[PDB]
C-alpha cells in the first residue's frame, strides 16, 4: 500500500468519496501523474485518454515494425467519430464501442 | 571658419577672460559662460548678449535663435519649431538653411513639398561656380556623409575636380584598375566632416591608390570601398569603427578649450544621459544635445499601467527576431570568437544601408572573399601590425610621427588602447570571413525598416533579446522596477522564482559566490580560485580563506587590517555585532543607528531604548522577554492581527474581492487610487505565505462562529523560560519540549512529566559523558561538569567540577557575578 | 617551481598517460568524453580530462567493487556520492572526509563552515558512526533496528538495473539511484570487451 | 514654450475638456463617446 | 474557419485595380482539355476541395503519361517520350509501380506500366506559378481508382501552386544493374529525370512555370530523389530550383550500392528466379521473358532483412550519375538549391520494410 | 426548452442569441457578477479571510459551519478580473470599463469593434475573430459577405 | 486539421519563395500562421530545425550525441 504516494485541506463530496480536482495555491490536480495545471481547471482523463495512454504504454512491447490499435481522442477528450485499426475502420459511439454496421474499409468516405 | 572660432580662437591666443563657447556648426551655444562659470549669460547668434539676462549659474533655458530674433522684429514672423530652430521652411513661402538666411532659389507661393538639406544645396551651389569642383558625399537623407573623401592631383597639390572628371569619363571609375590607367597621378585623401561638411581638424588620412554604371562618386565602389579603408585605420587610431560624433567634436573642443561645460558621453557616441556642469547646476539632455525643459538638480510604472488596462478589458520583445537570430546560431557566433559597440558599428561602415548589404551578399556567395571585396584586398588585418604605415597610409594631416612617438616602431581626444584595438580589428576580421555572417545580412535585410531604421540599428535591437499572461509588475518609487514581483503564488527576484513565501534577493555575497562559482568553469582542472562563501541568510562568512591564508572579513567581505592568519589556526576576529557597530559608526559619520555590544561579543540584549535578539535583529528600561514569551507574543500579536481583520470585514470597510487580489499579488496601488489603514492589512495578505493561509483561516472561522452567537499560545513559567511539559489545552496532545521549546520525543493518562533543563542536560551528561563547559574559554577537560540538579529540577546554586566551584542561577545553567547569589538575590540584579 | 610546464607535447601525452599507457581505446574515450588532445588549451582540454580520469579510475571502479561486493554477497554495502562543492580548497580533504571526521567543528576552522555545513557534518559523523558500530548506517546496534530520525534512512545498495541506490552528501542527504550509468557502462562494457 | 509649455490653452491632438479639430466641428454630444463629424461639403 | 486573402502594399492608395486572371487555353470547363504541344488534347477533370468552409475548384489530370509503358522487352532499358497523339483521357488514377512484397494475388492497380505524373492544377491563378514534382509510388491499400493516394490537391490550393505527383519504378525493375557496360544503369531514375524534363516542356501548357519546379520525395525514394542534387546535368537545363526531401539524404549509406556489390545482387536474383546467370547479355534476357508477378515474389524474398537483405538503389555508371554522392558533394557548388530536408521519428530501416515482412509471414 | 451551441454544450419558445449576443450575455453576467460582490461586500455578510482562503482554494463548508465564492475557487484568470473589477468599483463609487462588444440588430457580430473609450476600432469577422491605435478616421471593416467576395 | 494547415503553410512558402516563413521571394515580410522556422546552421552553438508537433516549436540539436557517434566515431573507425 506504500506505493506510490504541507498547508493543503482535500476536498469532499457526499459521503466522504474523495473529490476528483483538488485545488491549492494556484495548483489544481485531478493521485495520477500529468494533473498539476497551474491556475485554472484541469480535465479529468476521459475513458478515451486512459485507453489511448494505455495503448500507448503497452505499444512500447510491440516489436518495431508492428503496431496495434491506439484509439484517439478529440481535443476534449471524446472518441474520434471514426476508429481505424487495419484499412478498416468503424465508427465508434461515445464510449468507443463499434457501431453494428459501418464498418467500411479505410480510404472511403463514411 | 565661422563667425563664432575667429572670436574663440581670438579669445585664446589672447588670453581674455572670456572664450565665446560655440559648438559645432561653429554657431554660438545660445548660453555662454563666463572664464570660471561664475556668471553664465545667453546671447543670439551675432554674439551680443540678452541685456535681460546677467545672471549667475546657469540661466533657465535662454530662448533660442530663432525667437530672439523674432521677438526683434517686434520691436513676416519666423516659425520657430518646438526645439527653438527654425523650421526648415519658413513663409512668398520660401525655406531656409539652419542658421535663418534662405537657402537661394526658394521663393514660391506655396509651402515647397521638400526643400533641399545642408548637402544637397551645397552641390548644387557648386554647379553655380563657388568651390572647389569637387563634390561632398551627401547620405541618403541629404545630411553630409560622416567620412568624405576628395582626391588629390599628386602633382602641384591641387584637388582633382570631379564633377568634370567623373561627368566626362565615368567608366575611368568602374573599378580602381580602370581609375589607376586614366588618372595615375591621383592619390585619394579622406577624413571626417562634421554636420555643416566643414573638414575637421587633424583627421585627414590621405590614402593612396596604387596597390588596392553608377552616379555622383558617392555611389561607385571607388568611395565605399576608399572609406571602408579609412574607417579601418581608424579603427585603430581612435577604437572605434566610425568617425568622432557630434558629441566628442564638442567634448574634444571643451577639453582643449579647457571652458566650464564640458560635455559628457559614453563611447557610443550618443550623448550622456545627464551632462553636470562643473561649478552649477546638472541637468538631462537628450540626443541633440538640447537640456530637457527642466531637471536642474526606469519603464515599471508604464509596463504596470499596461498589465492593468489588459485587466480593465473585461472578459472576451521584438516581433520574430528572437527565433532567427538568437536562437540558430546566425547571432551566438557573431559576438564570440568584442564589444557591442565595435560590432554595432562595424556594420554601419560596411553596407550603409540595406539597399547596399542586398547587393553585397549576392555578388560575394564566399564568405572568406568577403573582406576582400569590401576592402579591396585584406586590408584591415594588414592594419592590425600596422602593415599599412607605408604600403597604404601617407603624409596628410594626421602626424603618425607623433602618434608613433608615444608608440613602438589620441586623434580626437580618443586615448588609444592600442592592444585592445588590435585585438578589435582582428576580431572584425574573423568576423567579417565568418560563414555566418552572410546569413546574419539575409536576416538583417528582412527586418522592417520602422522597427530598425539601419543595418545598425537592427543589430542592437537583435542584442536587446540576447535573452528575452495576467501579471502586472509592482512599482516603487519613480518608477524603479521592484526587486521582487509576485504572481499566483510565483514570486520571482531574476533566475530564482519561488512558491510561496516572499523569496529573499540575493545578497553581494551571493552575487560574488555565483560569479567566481561561474568564472571557476573555465579554470583548468586542479586549479582553484577564491569562490567566498555565504551563510543560510546571505551575509559572508567571518573568516574568508584563499590558500592557507585565512582574512576575517567585514560586513561587504573586504578584508580587516591585521588578522591575515594562516589556515588552520584558531582566529578570534570581530563579532558581527562589532562589524555592524563599526559599520553603522563609518556609515553614520560619513553622512555628516549605533549597536552596542556585550563585551564578550555577541549583541547586547538591549540595543538602541529596545530590546533584540541574540542574532541582533530587532525585536517588538525596556525588559526583553524570555526564549517562550517572545514566542508567546508571536501567538498574541496573531490573535490580535485577527481579531483586527473580523472588526475590519464587520466595519464594511474593504471589498470583498481585494482579498483575492493580494493572494495573487496585484494588490493595487493608492497612488493611482488617492481616494483613501487600507494599505495596512493588505500587507499580510499580499506575501502569499503559510501564516497569511492561518490568518485568513483563523479570521473566517472567527467570523461565521461569533458573528451569529484555538489558537495554541505556549504555556510559561514565571521567568519567561519555556515550561518542560507544553499541552495544546484543550484535547491536548501534551508533548514536553527543551530549555528553548524545541521538542524533544495522544489523549493517554497521566499527562507526561518530563526534565526541566537540568535534569535532561544531567542525565545526558551521565549516559554519555557530554559534560558541560565551565569557563567557556577554551576549557580544559576539569572545567567541564555534568550539572547538579536539585530536586524539583531547578539547576543547583553552585556548580562544581574537577576545577573549582561556581555560582549559576537557577533558572537557566549560566554563571553569574559573583556566599552565593540565590533567585531572589540573582533577579535582583 | 622546477620551471617546465604544459606544452603541445604534454597534450597528447597527459592523455595518452591517463588513459592508455592501447589504441583503439584510447580512441573510443576521445571520442566519448570529447577530449580534443590537439586544442591547445589545458582550460578545457584538462577540465574534460579530470573528467575522463575521475570516470576510469576514481568513480566507475567504486561502483564495479559496490556490484560486485553486493552481487557475490559479502556483505552489506552502502554507496555514497559527495557531490562537487566549491567552497573549500586550501584543505587537502574532499567534502566526504571533511564531513565524515568533523572539520567543521574543529576549533581552527571556526567561521569558515556555515552552520549548514556543521548541521550537514553531524549528519554524516553519525552516519558513519552507526557504520563503524552495527554495520549498517541507519541502525547505530547491531542488535536494535530502530529507525533513523537524524536523517533519511540510507539504502542498502542494490546491484538491479531497476535499483541500485545510494546517498548523496549534499544538504538534505537525498537517495539517488544510477549514479553514473552512462559513463560506467561506457568504461565496464565497452571499454572492457575492447580489450580483448 | 521655452520653459517646456491670462487666457492659456493646451490643447493636444491626439479641466481637460474634450474638443475637435477645426473644420470638423463638434455634435450635440456635450462631454462623454464619438463627435466632431467631419464638415461636408455642405 | 475561412481563408481570408488579400493583396500586399508597398503604401497606402487612393485606388486599386486588380485585373482578373484569363484562364489559359483549356482551362475554365469542367472537363479542362488543355492541349499540350506535339501530342494534342490532354482533357482531365476538375473537382473543388474543401479546406476551411470554403471551397476551391482544383482541376486534376490524373494519369498523364511521361514515358513509354516499360512492358515487355522495355523493361530493364532506359525510358523514352511515349510519342502518343490525339485526345488522353488523364481522368482516372493508373496503375501503380511493382513494389516489393504485393499480396498474392496481384491487386488491381499494379502494373508496370506505372509511368504516369498525375497534376494538380488549382482552377485560375498567378500566371506563373509554381510547381512541386513529389515523386511518389502509392502504397499496396491506398487509391480507390477514383482517387490518387496522395491527392495533392490540398497542397496546391493552400499554397496556390501545380502539384505534379509522379510515380517511377523502385525495385528490380527501377535499379536491377550489374555494374557492367550492357545492363547497369539506374532505370527509375533515368525516368523520374524523364518526369521532369516533361515537367520543363509541357508544364507552360497548365499554369505552371518551368523555372520554379520544386523536386520533393518522401521516405526511401528520398535517397533516390536527392541523387539529382548530385548527378551532373548538361547545366544548362536544370531541372528544379529547391529541393524537400522528406526522410533521406544524398549521403545516406545505402544511398548508392557498390558495382561488385550490384554485380552479385542481381546474380541472386537471375539464380532464384531460374534464369541463367551465366552472361549478363544471357541473364537479362531470361528476366524480360519472366512474369512481374513470379519476378517480384523474388524480390522480396531477397530482400527481407533477415536473410540476405539486397537493397536495390542508385548505382553508379559514369553515364548518368559518374562519381559517389559523397564524392560529389565535396567539389564547390555550382548551382544554388535550396532545401527543406528532414525525418520523421516513426521512420526506420524495419518501418520501411514493413510490406516485406507480411509477405515473409 | 432551452438552447445550446452547436457542439452540444448546455447555453443559459425560447429564441436564444447568436453570434456575438451570446459573447455580450457573457460580459453582461460578468458585470452583474462583479456587481453582485460589490454589494455582498457592503452588506458585509463576508470576511476577508474567506475570499484570501478561497483564492488558495481552502474555503469552508456550511457542513461543518452550520451557522449559514464559486466565482473565486477556480483560480482562473477570469476569477482575477472579477476580483479586480470588484475591488476598482468599490473604491471608486464608495466614496464618491468592461468591454462589451458591439453587436447588430441580429445578434451577428458588427464588422467594426471599438473599445469604446480611448477606442482602438479593431474589426472582427463574422464570428468575433480579429482580423488585422488611436487613429484618426475609425476604421470601416468589410461585413461578412464583402470579406468573403474579396477573398473568393 | 489546423496543424497540417500550418505546414502545408511551411510547404509551400518553400516552393514558391524557397524559405518556409516567406511566401513571396521579393517580399520579407515575417509569417504569422506559425512561428519562424529559423534556417539551420551548422554551428553547434545552434542548429535549429522545426519540431512538426503541435506547438511547431523550434529546437536545436536534433541528435548531438547520436549522430556524433555515426558521424564522428564510427565514420573514423571505418578507415
Ligand atoms: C604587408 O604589406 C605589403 C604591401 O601591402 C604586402 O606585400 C604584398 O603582399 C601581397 C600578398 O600578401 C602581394 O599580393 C603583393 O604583391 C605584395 N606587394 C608588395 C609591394 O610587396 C605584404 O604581404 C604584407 N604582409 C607582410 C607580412 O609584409
Ligand atoms: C596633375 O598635375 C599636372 C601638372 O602638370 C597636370 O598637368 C595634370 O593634368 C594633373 N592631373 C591630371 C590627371 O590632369
Ligand atoms: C607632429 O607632432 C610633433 C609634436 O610636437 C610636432 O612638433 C610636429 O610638428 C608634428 N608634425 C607634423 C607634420 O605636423
Ligand atoms: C459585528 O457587528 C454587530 C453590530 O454591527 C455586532 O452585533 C456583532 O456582535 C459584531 N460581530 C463581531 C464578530 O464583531
Ligand atoms: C516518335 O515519332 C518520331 C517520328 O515523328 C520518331 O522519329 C521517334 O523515334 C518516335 N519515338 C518512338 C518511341 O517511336
Ligand atoms: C510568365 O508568364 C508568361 C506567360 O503568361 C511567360 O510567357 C513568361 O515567360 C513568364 N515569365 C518569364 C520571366 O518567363
Ligand atoms: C452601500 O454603499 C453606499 C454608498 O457608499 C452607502 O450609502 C450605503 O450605506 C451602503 N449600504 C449600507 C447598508 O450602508
Amino acid at each position: 500500500s506504500s506505493q506510490g504516494c504541507s498547508l493543503f485541506v482535500p476536498a469532499c463530496t457526499a459521503e466522504g468519496s474523495y473529490e476528483e480536482v483538488q485545488c491549492f495555491a494556484g495548483d489544481c490536480w485531478c493521485e495520477l501523474a500529468g494533473s498539476r495545471v497551474r491556475g485554472g481547471r484541469p480535465r479529468c482523463p476521459t475513458e478515451c485518454e486512459k485507453q489511448r495512454a494505455r495503448m500507448q504504454s503497452l505499444l512500447g512491447s510491440q516489436p518495431a515494425g508492428s503496431s496495434l490499435f491506439v484509439p484517439a481522442c478529440t481535443s476534449k477528450g471524446n472518441f474520434l467519430p471514426v476508429q481505424c485499426f487495419n484499412s478498416e475502420c468503424y465508427c465508434v459511439d461515445t464510449e468507443g464501442q463499434p457501431i453494428p454496421g459501418t464498418r467500411s474499409a479505410l480510404g472511403e468516405p463514411k | 571658419l565661422r563667425p563664432c572660432e575667429l572670436q574663440r580662437e581670438r579669445a585664446f591666443l589672447k588670453r581674455e577672460d572670456y572664450v565665446p563657447q560655440c559648438a559645432e556648426d561653429g554657431s554660438f551655444q545660445t548660453v555662454q559662460c563666463g572664464k570660471d562659470g561664475a556668471s553664465c549669460w545667453c546671447v543670439d547668434a551675432d554674439g551680443r548678449e540678452v541685456p535681460g539676462s546677467r545672471q549667475p549659474g546657469r540661466p533657465a533655458a535662454c530662448l533660442s535663435f530663432c525667437q530672439l530674433q523674432k521677438q526683434q522684429i517686434l520691436l513676416y514672423l519666423p516659425q520657430c519649431q518646438d526645439s527653438g530652430d527654425y523650421s526648415p521652411v519658413q513663409c512668398q513661402c520660401w525655406c531656409v538653411d539652419a542658421e535663418g538666411m534662405e537657402v537661394y532659389g526658394t521663393r514660391q507661393q506655396g509651402r515647397p513639398a521638400r526643400c533641399p538639406r545642408s548637402c544637397e544645396i551645397r552641390n548644387r551651389r557648386l554647379l553655380h561656380g563657388v568651390g572647389d569642383r569637387s563634390p561632398p558625399q551627401c547620405s541618403p537623407d541629404g545630411a553630409f556623409r560622416p567620412v568624405q573623401c576628395k582626391f588629390v592631383n599628386t602633382t602641384d597639390m591641387m584637388i582633382f575636380d570631379l564633377v568634370h572628371s567623373y561627368s566626362r569619363f565615368p567608366d575611368a571609375f568602374v573599378t580602381f584598375s580602370s581609375f589607376r590607367s586614366r588618372f595615375p597621378e591621383v592619390s585619394g585623401y579622406c577624413y571626417c566632416a562634421d554636420s555643416q561638411g566643414r573638414e575637421l581638424a587633424e583627421t585627414g588620412l590621405e590614402l593612396l591608390l596604387d596597390e588596392i554604371l553608377a552616379s555622383t562618386f558617392a555611389e561607385t565602389t571607388l568611395y565605399r570601398i576608399l572609406q571602408r579603408r579609412f574607417l579601418a585605420v581608424q579603427l585603430v587610431i581612435s577604437g572605434r569603427f566610425r568617425c568622432p560624433t557630434k558629441c566628442e567634436v564638442e567634448r574634444f573642443a571643451a577639453t582643449s578649450f579647457r571652458h566650464p561645460y564640458v560635455p559628457s558621453c559614453h563611447p557610443d557616441g550618443e550623448y550622456q544621459a545627464a551632462q553636470c556642469q562643473q561649478g552649477g547646476p546638472c541637468w538631462c539632455v537628450d540626443s541633440r544635445g538640447q537640456e530637457i525643459p527642466g531637471t536642474r538638480q526606469q519603464s515599471c510604472p508604464s509596463e504596470r499601467r499596461r498589465a492593468f488596462s489588459r485587466l480593465r478589458f473585461g472578459p472576451s520583445c521584438p516581433p520574430s527576431i528572437k527565433e532567427l537570430f538568437l536562437d540558430s546560431g546566425i547571432f551566438q557566433p557573431m559576438l564570440q570568437g568584442v564589444a557591442p559597440e565595435s560590432l554595432k558599428e562595424a556594420i554601419r561602415g560596411l553596407f550603409p544601408s540595406r539597399e547596399l548589404a542586398r547587393l553585397a551578399l549576392q555578388f560575394t556567395t564566399n564568405a572568406k572573399r568577403l573582406q576582400q571585396n569590401l576592402f579591396g584586398g585584406r586590408f584591415l588585418v594588414k592594419v592590425g601590425q600596422f602593415n599599412l604605415s607605408g604600403a597604404l597610409g601617407t603624409r596628410g594631416t594626421f602626424n603618425f610621427s607623433h602618434f608613433f612617438q608615444q608608440l613602438g616602431l589620441g586623434s580626437f581626444g580618443f586615448e588609444v588602447n592600442l592592444q585592445e584595438n588590435q585585438n578589435a580589428l582582428q576580431f572584425l576580421s574573423s568576423f567579417l570571413e565568418l560563414p555566418e555572417f552572410l546569413l546574419f545580412l539575409q536576416h538583417a535585410i528582412s527586418v522592417p525598416e520602422d522597427i530598425a531604421r539601419d543595418l545598425g540599428d537592427v543589430m542592437e535591437m537583435v542584442f536587446s533579446s540576447q535573452g528575452c499572461s495576467l501579471f502586472v509588475p509592482a512599482c516603487t518609487a519613480e518608477g524603479s522596477y521592484e526587486e521582487v514581483q509576485c504572481f499566483a503564488g510565483d514570486c520571482w527576484c531574476a533566475g530564482s522564482r519561488v512558491r510561496g513565501g516572499r523569496p529573499r534577493c540575493p545578497t553581494e555575497c551571493e552575487k560574488q559566490r555565483a560569479r567566481m562559482q561561474s568564472l571557476l568553469g573555465s579554470q583548468p582542472a586542479g586549479s582553484s580560485l577564491f569562490v567566498p562563501a555565504c551563510t543560510s541568510k546571505g551575509n559572508f562568512l567571518p573568516v574568508q580563506c584563499f590558500n592557507s591564508e585565512c582574512y576575517c572579513v567585514d560586513t561587504e567581505g573586504q578584508p580587516i587590517p591585521g588578522t591575515r592568519s594562516a589556515l588552520g589556526e584558531p582566529k578570534k576576529c570581530p563579532s558581527p555585532c562589532q562589524l555592524q557597530a563599526e559599520r553603522a559608526f563609518l556609515g553614520t559619520v560619513r553622512t555628516l543607528y549605533i549597536p552596542q555590544c556585550s563585551a564578550s561579543g555577541q549583541w547586547s540584549p538591549v540595543q538602541c531604548c529596545w530590546c533584540v535578539d541574540e542574532a541582533g535583529q530587532k525585536l517588538e528600561v525596556p525588559a526583553c522577554p524570555g526564549s517562550c514569551e517572545e514566542v508567546k507574543l508571536r501567538v498574541l500579536q496573531f490573535i490580535r492581527e485577527a481579531e483586527e481583520i473580523v472588526t475590519y470585514s464587520n466595519s464594511s470597510r474593504f471589498p470583498l474581492g481585494e482579498s483575492f487580489l493580494a493572494a495573487k499579488g496585484i494588490r493595487l496601488t493608492d497612488e493611482e487610487l488617492a481616494f483613501p489603514s487600507r494599505e495596512t492589512f493588505l500587507e499580510k495578505f499580499l506575501s502569499g505565505s503559510d501564516y497569511a493561509i492561518r490568518l485568513a483561516a483563523q479570521s473566517t472561522f472567527d467570523f461565521y462562529q461569533r458573528r451569529l452567537v484555538s489558537a495554541y499560545l505556549p504555556q510559561c513559567d514565571a521567568f519567561g523560560g519555556w515550561e518542560p511539559v507544553q499541552c495544546h489545552a484543550a484535547t491536548g496532545h501534551c508533548w514536553c519540549v527543551d530549555g528553548k521549546g524545541e521538542y524533544v520525543p495522544a489523549r493517554s493518562r497521566q499527562i507526561p512529566q518530563c526534565p526541566t533543563s537540568c535534569e535532561r542536560l544531567r542525565a545526558s551528561g551521565l549516559l554519555s559523558s557530554w559534560k558541560q563547559a565551565g569557563v567557556q574559554a577554551e576549557p580544559s577537560p576539569k572545567d567541564l561538569f555534568i550539572p547538579t540538579c536539585l530536586e524539583t529540577g531547578e539547576f543547583a546554586r553552585l556548580q562544581a567540577s574537577e576545577a573549582g566551584t561556581w555560582c549559576v542561577d537557577p533558572a537557566s545553567g549560566e554563571g553569574v557575578p559573583p556566599q552565593c547569589p540565590s533567585l531572589c538575590e540573582v533577579l535582583q540584579s | 617551481s622546477q620551471g617546465r610546464t604544459s606544452s603541445k607535447t604534454a597534450f597528447s601525452q597527459a592523455l595518452q598517460n591517463s588513459l592508455g599507457g592501447d589504441a583503439g581505446v584510447q580512441a573510443a574515450a576521445t571520442w566519448y568524453y570529447s577530449l580534443e588532445h590537439d586544442s591547445d588549451d589545458x582550460a578545457s582540454f584538462s577540465r574534460a580530462l579530470e573528467q575522463a580520469t575521475r570516470d576510469y579510475f576514481i568513480i566507475c571502479p567504486v561502483i564495479d567493487m559496490a556490484s560486485h561486493w553486493a552481487r557475490t554477497v559479502r556483505g552489506n554495502v552502502f554507496m555514497y556520492h559527495a557531490p562537487e562543492s566549491y567552497s573549500h580548497s586550501s584543505l587537502e580533504l574532499l567534502t566526504d572526509v571533511l564531513y565524515a571526521f568533523g572539520l567543521p567543528f574543529y576549533p581552527a576552522y571556526e567561521g569558515q563552515f556555515t552552520l549548514e555545513e556543521k548541521s550537514l557534518s553531524l549528519k554524516i559523523m553519525q552516519y558513519f558512526s552507526n557504520f563503524i558500530r552495527s554495520g549498517n548506517p541507519n541502525y547505530p546496534h547491531e542488535f536494535s533496528r530502530r529507525a533513523p530520525e537524524f536523517a533519511a534512512p540510507w539504502p542498502d545498495f542494490v546491484p538491479r538495473d531497476g535499483a541500485e541506490s545510494y546517498k548523496e552528501l549534499s544538504v538534505l542527504l537525498p537517495n539517488r539511484q544510477g549514479l553514473k550509468k552512462a559513463d560506467c557502462s561506457f568504461w565496464s562494457k565497452y571499454i572492457q570487451s575492447l580489450k580483448a | 514654450t521655452a520653459r517646456g509649455f491670462v487666457n492659456i490653452t493646451w490643447k493636444l491632438q491626439l479641466r481637460t475638456q474634450f474638443g475637435c479639430l477645426e473644420g470638423f466641428g463638434r455634435v450635440v454630444a456635450a462631454s462623454d463617446a464619438l463627435g466632431c463629424v467631419k464638415c461636408p461639403e455642405g | 474557419q475561412a481563408q481570408n486573402c488579400r493583396l500586399l502594399l508597398h503604401e497606402e492608395a487612393t485606388y486599386i485595380y486588380r485585373k482578373p486572371n484569363i484562364p489559359l487555353p483549356g482551362f475554365g470547363t469542367s472537363s479542362p482539355s488543355v492541349p499540350i504541344a506535339t501530342h494534342g488534347q490532354l482533357l482531365g477533370r476538375s473537382q473543388a476541395i474543401q479546406v476551411g468552409t470554403s471551397w476551391k475548384p482544383v482541376d486534376q489530370f490524373l494519369g498523364v503519361p511521361y514515358a513509354a509503358p516499360p512492358l515487355g522487352e522495355k523493361r530493364f532499358r532506359a525510358p523514352e517520350h511515349l510519342n502518343w497523339t490525339g485526345s488522353w483521357e488523364a481522368t482516372k488514377p493508373r496503375a501503380r509501380c511493382w513494389q516489393p512484397g504485393i499480396r498474392t494475388p496481384t491487386p488491381p492497380g499494379v502494373s508496370e506500366d506505372c509511368l504516369y505524373l498525375n497534376v494538380f492544377v488549382p482552377q485560375n491563378m498567378a500566371p506563373n506559378a509554381s510547381v512541386l514534382v513529389f515523386f511518389h509510388n502509392a502504397a499496396e491499400g491506398k487509391g480507390s481508382g477514383d482517387r490518387p493516394a496522395v491527392d495533392g490537391s490540398f497542397l496546391a490550393a493552400v499554397g496556390n501552386l501545380i502539384v505534379v505527383t509522379a510515380s517511377y519504378r523502385t525495385g528490380i525493375f527501377g535499379f536491377l544493374s550489374s555494374g557492367s557496360s550492357e545492363l547497369s544503369g539506374n532505370w527509375g531514375l533515368l525516368d523520374q529525370v524523364v518526369a521532369l524534363t516533361w515537367v520543363q516542356t509541357h508544364i507552360q501548357a497548365f499554369g505552371g512555370d518551368p523555372r520554379r519546379v520544386t523536386l520533393a520525395a518522401d521516405r526511401g525514394g528520398a535517397d533516390i530523389a536527392s541523387i539529382h542534387l548530385v548527378t551532373t546535368r548538361a547545366a544548362n537545363s536544370r531541372l528544379f530550383r529547391r529541393a524537400v526531401l522528406m526522410g533521406g539524404s544524398a549521403l545516406s549509406p545505402a544511398a548508392v550500392i557498390r558495382p561488385e556489390r550490384a554485380r552479385q545482387q542481381a546474380a541472386a536474383l537471375a539464380k532464384e528466379v531460374g534464369c541463367p546467370s551465366s552472361s549478363v547479355q544471357e541473364m537479362v534476357s531470361c528476366l524480360r521473358q519472366e512474369p512481374a508477378r513470379i519476378l517480384n515474389d523474388a524480390q522480396t524474398k531477397l530482400l527481407a532483412v533477415s536473410g540476405p537483405f539486397h537493397y536495390w538503389g542508385p548505382v553508379v555508371d559514369g553515364q548518368y550519375l559518374r562519381e559517389t554522392p559523397a564524392r560529389v558533394l565535396q567539389r564547390a557548388p555550382r548551382v544554388k538549391v535550396d532545401l527543406l530536408i528532414g525525418s520523421s521519428q516513426d521512420d526506420g530501416l524495419i518501418n520501411r520494410a514493413k510490406a516485406v515482412k507480411q509477405f515473409e509471414e
